[PDB]
RNA sequence: AGGAGGUGAGGUUUU
RNA sequence: GCUUGAGUCUCGUAGAGGGGGGUAGAAUUCCAGGUGUAGCGGUGAAAUGCGUAGAGAUCUGGAGGAAUACCGGUGGCGAAGGCGGCCCCCUGGACGAAGACUGACGCUCAGGUGCGAAAGCGUGGGGAGCAAACAGGAUUAGAUACCCUGGUAGUCCACGCCGUAAACGAUGUCGACUUGGAGGUUGUGCCCUUGAGGCGUGGCUUCCGGAGCUAACGCGUUAAGUCGACCGCCUGGGGAGUA
């Protein structure tokens, strides 16, 4: 994430983008993984869960708003 | 005493600690400061308050080299990573490039077991 | 017969024997009764990242329908050979003569 | 199995050297295979997914010998004869 | 969305980097393909296509060096 | 090869022998054969100077070429021979003009193999060429400290010295023992391993099969005298002291090294 | 409403 | 005697399928050096530990081991166990449209044979990281644990041995039938493809649910529904999968 300021450039601006450019890399999330050990148990457990959670929530909110409750 | 403008400010920053070290282009180190030396100890040192003092007190130690423009180089997830930036652009340097240099092997050794806590 | 494509790299300081090299090898190519669809020499071109501290290097590509034995021979020579830096060979399944994406 | 020697495999056993189907052609197909691979099996050892397929091509042509000598022994022993197998 | 099945091509090429570029960052890593679209048979020829041009040196592996 | 005996008597049931088909079974070269007597550890004054030497089976030394000077004639491997003279094999090499030699036989080398000297020579076992020529990273035996003066490194029966750098005319090399090494570049190395690797596994189950080799068998200081040894005395067992060689020298770890001319060659020692 | 980053007495028994 | 079961061949498809041999990068560690000084690391807080013999920080060069960040997705393959960088050689299996051929050659299987996660054993190597055992520092009434500091066997390779797992879909194999809806992956047949479009036909796979079944939970065209063949197993809990 190489980040250059251009003449006449801001900090602020500069140091956002930079920040949002590190976020859309996603170096916290592969550090934070790195710092323990995830077992194939584990990381295949977590995935699946990941998975039918979100596959039920969405399926949740999409048929949640046939009904009303005012 | 030797005067040089283009500086590198590397910052190595983790969960306990964040050390921050002037140098020049060729890696050469000038200056250095740590927030765990920087008064602070223990759970002081972990904030990014500590980590711009630290920031500060290395400015004012490499000040003598003269010193115009700086490139950040960051590694380490920590909270002083914008702290330390924000304090050396205050100090009145010219940040010039910013990166980041976080090491992320390509699984390459077993990091150590979970903690049980 | 068995369709491989062949690309190597060579030193910029060796720039200057590329012909020879392809003349050996299709030499031999043609004596073990092989067949060249393509052959392209892209340059003295920068690199992406620095090997053995250098920044430039000249890339031949080479489509070929040579033998087993004589890709395997190659690869030997490629590998004993100093001024290549490196080389890969890939089988593909047909031999295709349209030009280079990049030879323009 | 190449397609060169199946068709000269067929054209040796068969009849019009398009049935391709018989007892003897595919005995026949399936010794070859098993002498072809008989000697990737001699280097590598550790090669047991691909010996299960050596296995059942073993099985179907014992089915097939033990069918064509229900059915007609004059043939089976014919083409054990010419294959060199023993039973 | 995608692009390489209304071209109806067949195969993907490692030397076609003005269009390896598109579909790597700048970081050098492979966008998913939820993000652009693609297709799952030829986002893998993508993937192989790029690790042959990153062996080669045609694409980097990061920005580091 | 490695096949263990059977315990049909006391003596044969921990016996392993190394047996190689490959060998020929007749007589070696005669034109190359010579005298080798034994002596038994004793020097010109007839004292012994090395103990537990002495006896043994009687043996003949074969020559053999460990300079390699055969430069651009090619030559045919012929036959594997075994040599009392040295735990790895010898293979007999005939050249295309009719000399026949004796040369190490490297583990991939069978009767009909063809090999090359000199410095054009190609690489494959066997070969021999100035390292100025061989790449990075290989593994070579029959390796010379000075030019000229023949092979002295690796020549046993399965060790091998891979060559780590090279910088001007200095090439550093990493012995079977782990330590590294300059040495000139325009010294030649023979290519490949040697070949009777599985030499280290064979046991003898007996003292027979080790006096057959001329080892004589070995007294403990401690079950000598005082005056014999310095372990010697004690009504029972005792070892009440520092163990030490029987000239006053101490042995678990200390240094015996006092050569000065040669730490500049040395780059690391052996760990 | 979707995606991403963390995140709890540090322990403290029996009836 | 027959082709509807099964099987064979011509043409192609995808796949972390298996074995062997090479190669590339990131990163950790260590070594030799250059800049530079009082701390580094770690915890809930500390301490042991590493440091003025110049550590930790930053740069260059080199040494060696292991695994291949993204792509990567209740996605793919394999009988199961299980398989992820890239390249080469050998090889097994599955599927898809057209065709050609044998004419039940079919299913299951006691015993038997083979494969068989990880851990463990022997022989010979290698050993970067992690880590049982082990030592120390902490917490605690006590802590032979949870936390921290180090670290051996091991983890890795080659040949063999053991043949055990919550080896799980807690559901034996094959076959025929019975309303559906959302997708995913992999092929194919057509229609102005008239730009990623519409229709139909196959294989595998994820989820929700109808009749029906079930003690209920729940299964539900991939059944735990409607039926046939074969094998294995159970007959109260402990003792005991032990003597
Ligand atoms: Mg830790
Ligand atoms: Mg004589
Ligand atoms: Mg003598
Ligand atoms: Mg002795
Ligand atoms: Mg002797
Ligand atoms: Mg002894
Ligand atoms: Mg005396
Ligand atoms: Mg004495
Ligand atoms: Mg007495
Ligand atoms: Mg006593
Ligand atoms: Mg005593
Ligand atoms: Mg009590
Ligand atoms: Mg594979
Ligand atoms: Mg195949
Ligand atoms: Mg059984
Ligand atoms: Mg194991
Ligand atoms: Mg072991
Ligand atoms: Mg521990
Ligand atoms: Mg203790
Ligand atoms: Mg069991
Ligand atoms: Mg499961
Ligand atoms: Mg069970
Ligand atoms: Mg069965
Ligand atoms: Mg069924
Ligand atoms: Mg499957
Ligand atoms: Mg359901
Ligand atoms: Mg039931
Ligand atoms: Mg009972
Ligand atoms: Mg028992």
């Amino acid at each position: 994430p190489v980040i250059k300021v251009r003449e006449n450039e801001p900090f602020d601006v500069a140091l956002r983008r930079f920040k949002r450019s590190c976020e859309k890399a996603g170096v916290l999330a592969e550090v934070r993984r790195r710092e323990f050990y995830e077992k194939p148990t584990t990381e295949r457990k977590r995935a699946k869960a990941s998975a039918v959670k979100r596959h039920a929530k969405k399926l949740a909110r999409e048929n949640a708003r046939r009904t009303r409750l005012y | 005493r030797k005067q040089v403008s283009d500086g590198v400010a590397h910052i190595h920053a983790s969960f306990n600690n964040t050390i921050v070290t002037i140098t020049d282009r060729q890696g050469n180190a000038l200056g250095w400061a740590t927030a765990g030396g920087s008064g602070f100890r223990g759970s002081r040192k972990s904030t990014p308050f500590a980590a711009q003092v630290a920031a500060e007190r290395c400015a004012d130690a490499v000040k003598e080299y003269g010193i115009k423009n700086l490139e950040v180089m960051v590694k380490g997830p920590g909270p002083g990573r914008e702290s330390t930036i924000r304090a050396l652009n205050a100090a009145g340097f010219r940040i010039t490039n910013i990166t980041d240099v976080t090491p992320i092997p390509h699984n390459g050794c077993r990091p150590p077991k979970k903690r049980r806590v | 017969m068995r369709h491989y494509e062949i690309v190597f790299m060579v030193h910029p300081d060796q720039s200057e024997q590329v012909p020879g090299m392809i003349e050996r090898y299709t030499a031999a190519i043609t004596g073990a009764e092989g067949k060249i669809h393509r052959l392209e020499d892209w340059g003295r071109r920068q690199l992406a990242y620095p090997i053995n501290k250098l920044h430039k290097a000249h890339y031949v590509l080479m489509n070929v329908e040579a033998p087993q034995e004589v890709i395997d021979e190659l690869e030997t020579t490629f590998r004993f050979n100093d001024a290549v830096i490196r080389s890969m060979v890939m089988r593909t399944k047909h031999a295709v003569t349209e030009a280079s994406p990049m030879v323009k | 199995l190449s397609t060169e020697a199946t068709a000269k495999i067929v054209s040796e056993f068969g009849r019009d050297a398009n049935d391709t189907g018989s007892t003897e052609v595919q005995v026949a197909l399936l010794t070859a295979q098993i002498n072809h691979l008989q000697g990737h099996f001699a280097e590598h050892k550790k090669d047991h997914h691909s010996r299960r397929g050596l296995l059942r091509m073993v099985s179907q042509r014992r089915k097939l010998l033990d069918y064509l000598k229900r059915k007609d022994v004059a043939r089976y022993t014919q083409l054990i004869e010419r294959l060199g197998l023993r039973r | 969305f995608c692009r390489f099945t209304a071209e109806g091509v067949q195969e993907i090429d490692y030397k076609d980097i003005a269009t390896l570029k598109n579909y790597i960052t700048e970081s050098g890593k492979i966008v998913p393909s939820r993000i652009t679209g693609t297709r799952a048979k030829y986002q893998r020829q993508l993937a192989r296509a790029i690790k042959r041009a990153r062996y080669l040196s045609l694409l980097p592996y990061t920005d580091r060096h | 090869a490695v096949v263990k005996c059977k315990p049909t008597s006391p003596g044969r049931r921990h016996v392993v022998k190394v047996v190689n088909p490959e060998l020929h079974k007749g007589k070696p070269f005669a034109p190359l054969l010579e005298k080798n007597s034994k002596s038994g550890g004793r020097n010109n004054n007839g004292r012994i100077t090395t103990r537990h030497i002495g006896g043994g089976h009687k043996q003949a030394y074969r020559i053999v070429d460990f300079k390699r000077n055969k430069d651009g004639i090619p030559a045919v491997v012929e036959r594997l021979e075994y040599d009392p003279n040295r735990s790895a094999n010898i293979a007999l090499v005939l050249y295309k003009d009719g000399e026949r030699r004796y040369i190490l036989a490297p583990k991939g080398l069978k009767a009909g193999d063809q090999i090359q000297s000199g410095v054009d020579a190609a690489i494959k076992p066997g070969n021999t060429l100035p390292m100025r020529n061989i790449p990075v990273g290989s593994t070579v035996h029959n390796v010379e400290m000075k030019p000229g003066k023949g092979g002295q490194l690796a020549r046993s029966a399965g060790t091998y010295v891979q060559i780590v750098a090279r910088d001007g005319a200095y090439v550093t090399l990493r012995l079977r023992s782990g330590e590294m090494r300059k040495v000139e570049a325009d010294c030649r190395a023979t290519l490949g391993e040697v070949g009777n690797a599985e030499h280290m596994l064979r046991v003898l189950g007996k003292a027979g099969a080790a006096r057959w080799r001329g080892v004589r068998p070995t007294v403990r200081g401690t079950a000598m005298n005082p005056v014999d040894h310095p372990h010697g005395g004690g009504e029972g067992r005792n070892f009440g002291k520092h163990p030490v060689t029987p000239w006053g020298v101490q042995t678990k770890g200390k240094k015996t090294r006092s050569n000065k001319r040669t730490d500049k060659f040395i780059v690391r020692r052996r760990s």
